[PDB]
DNA sequence: TTACCGTGGGAAAGA
DNA sequence: AATCTTTCCCACGGT
């Protein structure tokens, strides 16, 4: 018989309490496919992180239903969903995130994209679920011709994320990505930064605070790099073309992926963004022999740049435990408009219910991306109304006909007049 | 000025 | 030591 | 033909 839907007391019980099981993809946007039997690593390393408070609550409820720390330990495998293609271990004891270090596409994939596929299921062997990346872009090698603003998958908007490493003499093992831990920005081999790169006027002075500026990211033109975590800014840079091992001062083409890009520290003696191990300097680079559009720079100062994307999976076992995986998690991107309210997303499916607050809404599956709903009377939340008096805010939650619930960021306020 | 962080200063080195 | 391996430059093949 | 993209090749300097 079907399992046991959520009560409108499991549900009072969840708004009060709250907690959420979130999962975090971070990985770049573009993929260097790897020929014959070679393996050209995805660079920076995809990350997963087991976000929220829900972990915690779902483990010391598994352990109080007789379960060892062991069996309650989630289980992470990362590979490139739909394909034939191995998948690889994540090691989660201990910690709350993981890296996936050696992934690679091979090119008996002939698709032009993909996404990362994240299997998970619990010591006891209890299914959690499968979770995709956002969409990565397949290149066979970047291109040594200028950028187009046409191809706007190859280039860098402002107030978007990217990551930033240095490789020394074609290693693996020297890999380093620009990253920010206790309050300092560093070099690390294990961790990446997703920045947001920002646009300035040319005219725009030095300060924590500051104005950006809209469009697509050109070598000579003044950046802000701000970490997307803990807001830790490098002062305002210059990003210039490395051609070899020298920055160029004079190239103003579009930023591409994967590009090698100089970082000047703007109104400065020469002095670039560089690493000295796990050390992040300022290093003063050399005039070039017999031409000033040019400055050799130091190893540790060139810089591949790629951009970042983050996907996030939120859910919650409502009525408890069910068999179904809570797989795939609906996510909401927003809601518009007898009253209607339409929601805009992904991973929708028929046995989804729109919740206002407890009260549970009739809903209009359309596509995966789009479902509409009718909102409930304000008599469902003030009982003698007949209109709106004063205004009413309730939670906007995505409910599964097996009790699992999918919070959203987004309420509903019911206006007065 | 909108957008808002913390400056970090990087050591200056020339060999 | 030898063996094996990503990575990036460059050659060859394809559109 | 000429040119840019894709696939193939190889050795540096690492484990």
């Amino acid at each position: 018989s079907p399992p046991k839907r959520l009560t409108r007391e499991a549900m009072r019980n969840y708004l009060k309490e709250r907690g959420d099981q979130t999962v975090l993809i971070l990985h770049a946007k573009v993929a260097q496919k790897s020929y014959g039997n070679e393996k050209r690593f995805f660079c920076p390393p995809p990350c997963v992180y087991l976000m929220g408070s829900g972990w915690k609550k779902k483990k010391e409820q598994m352990e109080r239903d007789g379960c060892s720390e062991q069996e309650s330990q989630p289980c992470a495998f990362i590979g490139i969903g739909n394909s034939d293609q191995e998948m690889q271990q994540l090691n989660l004891e201990g910690k709350n995130y993981c890296t996936a270090k050696t992934l690679y596409i091979s090119d008996s994939d002939k698709r032009k994209h993909f996404m990362l596929s994240v299997k998970m299921f619990y010591g006891n062997s209890d299914d959690i679920g499968v979770f995709l990346s956002k969409r990565i872009k397949v290149i066979s090698k970047p291109s040594k011709k200028k950028q187009s603003l046409k191809n706007a998958d190859l280039c860098i908007a402002s107030g978007t994320k990217v990551a930033l490493f240095n490789r020394l003499r074609s290693q693996t093992v020297s890999t380093r990505y620009l990253h920010v831990e206790g309050g300092n920005f560093h070099a690390s081999s294990q961790q990446w930064g997703a920045f947001y790169i920002h646009l300035l006027d040319d005219d725009e002075s030095e300060g924590e605070e500051f104005t950006v500026r809209d469009g697509y990211i050109h070598y000579g033109q003044t950046v802000k790099l701000v970490c997307s975590v803990t807001g830790m800014a490098l002062p305002r840079l210059i990003i210039r073309k490395v051609d070899k091992q020298t920055a160029l001062l004079d190239a103003d083409d579009p930023v591409s992926q994967l590009h090698k890009c100089a970082f000047y520290l703007k109104d400065t003696e020469r002095m670039y963004l560089c690493l000295s191990q796990e050390r992040i300097i300022q290093f003063q680079a050399t005039p070039c022999p017999k031409e000033q559009n040019k400055e050799m720079i130091n190893d540790g100062a060139s810089w591949t740049i790629i951009s970042t994307d983050k996907a996030e999976y939120t859910f919650y076992e409502g009525m408890g435990p069910v068999l179904a995986p809570v797989t795939p998690v609906p996510v909401v991107e927003s809601l518009q408009l007898v009253a209607m309210l339409e929601l805009t997303g992904q991973n929708f499916t028929p046995n989804l219910r729109v919740w206002f607050g407890d009260v549970e809404a009739e809903t209009m599956y359309r596509c995966g991306e789009s479902m509409l709903c009718v909102v409930p009377d304000i008599s469902a939340f003030r009982e003698g109304w007949r209109w709106v008096r004063q205004p009413v805010q309730v939670p906007v939650t995505l409910v599964r006909n097996d009790g699992v619930i999918y919070s959203t960021s987004l309420t509903f306020t019911y206006t007065p007049e | 000025k909108r957008e808002h962080s913390t400056l970090w200063f990087p050591e200056g080195f020339s060999l």
